This record gives structure tokens, C-alpha cells and sequence, in this order.
């Protein structure tokens, strides 16, 4: 029943009934704490119903299951960077990049945080690795 | 041997600081942007316990190493300290004879032709190329084919926009200290994690 109410969160996220997906993918969480599929589909339903601060904390026990997801850490950049942690966001963008140096879009994104954050040449370095890269 | 932990991480962090409190702060920015082959230069006063205080880098995985000897009494409190690698950035045949005897590893620095068969002769094949910004990547690829063993660790002139050049052209790793050692030790991480990633993406 662990794996069916991931299933099950899934196709509600197909027919735009977020809220009530996230139910299901807490359902399967409640069976399996450990699922680690379950609090990542839960972040990224979380950050479109705009509970940023929740799905940050479902992000971050997903990277507590499996700790090396580029895709992990590269979403639970996108919730920082929306939330207001831009120092917190380029910490996570830069765990992203350790675990995948071909992201275009994980370089692109830490380029922009840079950028509003102060460091120009941090950020110029940044966004010639994105460019380089597509 | 130390080659194969110089072609792995592929780059060394030349840390040149004018403290010692300031040196131990941008080494564990450095190892914690995912360089582990540090460079303690020797102009840092009293760079013989910066290498003893970041003794325990060495547990986490780091190789710190004493960088730009000039005497071979100035390698005597190198060696004494810890350090895993002596570099000098001329050819110091005396400096040789004590690495050899005491087990350290030695990389001499060269500039021309000539320097570098008196450091093959001294048994050397992995010289540093001090400095790269007037040698350039061209002579690295000169020298692939009269003398086919020696790999090069340049340090002068390798920046993001040709670093791939130094590597495309024959280089075992490259010594960036100018880009690593500036900035807070918050920006000298995240100069780290951007420079590992341009070596990776090199072809």
C-alpha cells in the first residue's frame, strides 16, 4: 500500500488536484517513513501549492534519504531562492552541481542567485559554466 | 604513488595568506569546495604549524603539502611538520637528495628545456611549470614528444577561460592560486565547487 498511494498522488497531480495529491503521498509517508519518492513528490507539489516553507522541510528529508539527487538539491534551490534563503539556495545549487557538473540548468539557476546576492564574478564564472555547457 | 592522487583530483590549491589564522580559514573553504591537494606555500609565516594545525584534514581525505621552498633547511621544518608534497618553484638538486632519503615527494620547478633534464636526471618525471603564463600551453605540448614521461602541474596563468586548454594539451593537474586564495571564506568555497566543475566538463 506504500507504493499504491504514491501512484495515487501521481495521478491526482495529472488532473491539477494538487492539495488533495499532497494527502496522498503524507498517506504513504505514514506507511513508509523511509520512502524517499514520497517526500520528493510531496516538496514539488508543495512548491506549486505555494506551502514554500513546508516543502522545503519535505525536500530536505528527501535529501536525508538519498543524498545525492541533483535533482534534490536542485529543486529544494528553487523553493530557497522563492522563500527568501538566497545564501541557504546557493549552498543547495552548489551540493547540486558537486553531484552533477553537466546541469545547465543547476549553473544557470546559481548564476541568477549570485547575481541578486552580490558577487558579479562569482556569478560571471557561473553563468559561462551554464553557457559552456548547452 | 602521489601521480595518481594528482590525476584524480586533478587540481592543487596554491594558498598563499598573510596570517596563520587566515591560512587555516580558506584551506577548510578550499577542501570543502572538493579540492584536496593544498598547497601551504612557505612565504606564509610560519607555515611549518599550518601544516601541523590542519592535521586533521588528513583524516577526511585531504593531502596538504608544503609548497614554495626555497632552501632545503626551510624543507627540514616542512617535513618535520607533515606536509605530504614539497614543491619548489625552481630546481633544487640538494632539496631532491633529502625527499628522496627522507620518502617525501618532491616536484622542482621548471621553465626551460635544460631544467627539466637536470630534474629528469635527478630521477624527477612530474615537474611544476612555474610560470605557466609565459611558458603557456604550447610548451607542454612541445615537450610530449622529446621527453614523453614528464607530466606538468603548471601554477602561473590557469584561469577558468583555459583551463581546459592546460589539460587538452597534456597537463596532469593544474595549480590555481590567485583565483582560490581571493575572496571571504564563504567565496573561496563556492570558487572551489566552480572550478572543479570546468575541469570535470573539460574534454
Amino acid at each position: 500500500s506504500a507504493l499504491a498511494y504514491v501512484m495515487l498522488g501521481l495521478l491526482l497531480s495529472l488532473l491539477n488536484r494538487l492539495s488533495l495529491a499532497a494527502e496522498a503521498y503524507k498517506k504513504a509517508i505514514e506507511l513508509d517513513p523511509n520512502d524517499a519518492l514520497a517526500w520528493l513528490l510531496l516538496g514539488s507539489v508543495l512548491e506549486k501549492l505555494k506551502r514554500l516553507d513546508e516543502a522545503a522541510e519535505a525536500y530536505k528529508k528527501a535529501i536525508e534519504l538519498k543524498p545525492n539527487d541533483a535533482s534534490a538539491w536542485k529543486e529544494l534551490g528553487k523553493v530557497l531562492e522563492k522563500l527568501g534563503r538566497l545564501d541557504e539556495a546557493a549552498k543547495a545549487y552548489a551540493e547540486a552541481i558537486k553531484l552533477d557538473p553537466s546541469d545547465a540548468e543547476a549553473a544557470k539557476e546559481l548564476g541568477k542567485v549570485l547575481e541578486k546576492l552580490g558577487q558579479l564574478e562569482l556569478a560571471e564564472r557561473a553563468y559561462q559554466l551554464a553557457i559552456e555547457l548547452d | 604513488k602521489m601521480e595518481e592522487l594528482f590525476k584524480k583530483h586533478k587540481i592543487v590549491a596554491v594558498l598563499r595568506a598573510n596570517s596563520v589564522e587566515e591560512a587555516k580559514e580558506k584551506a577548510l573553504a578550499v577542501f570543502r569546495g572538493g579540492v584536496h591537494l593544498i598547497e601551504i606555500t612557505f612565504t606564509v609565516p610560519d607555515a611549518d604549524t599550518v601544516i601541523k594545525e590542519l592535521s586533521f584534514l588528513k583524516e577526511k581525505g585531504a593531502i596538504i603539502g608544503a609548497g614554495t621552498v626555497t632552501s632545503l633547511e626551510q624543507c627540514q621544518k616542512a617535513v618535520e611538520s607533515g606536509a605530504e608534497f614539497i614543491v619548489s618553484p625552481h630546481l633544487d638538486p640538494e632539496i631532491s637528495k633529502f625527499c628522496k632519503i627522507n620518502g617525501v615527494f618532491y616536484m622542482p620547478g621548471v621553465m626551460t628545456p635544460t631544467e627539466l633534464v637536470k630534474a629528469m636526471k635527478l630521477g624527477h618525471t612530474i615537474l611544476k611549470l612555474f610560470p605557466g603564463e609565459v611558458v603557456g600551453p604550447q610548451f607542454v605540448k612541445a615537450m610530449k614528444g622529446p621527453f614523453p614521461n614528464v607530466k606538468f602541474v603548471p601554477t602561473g596563468g590557469v584561469n577558468d577561460q583555459n583551463v581546459c586548454e592546460w589539460f587538452k594539451a597534456g597537463v596532469l593537474a593544474v595549480g590555481v592560486g590567485s583565483a582560490l586564495v581571493k575572496g571571504t571564506p564563504e567565496q573561496v568555497e563556492m570558487l572551489a565547487v566552480l572550478f572543479v566543475a570546468k575541469i570535470a566538463g573539460c574534454t
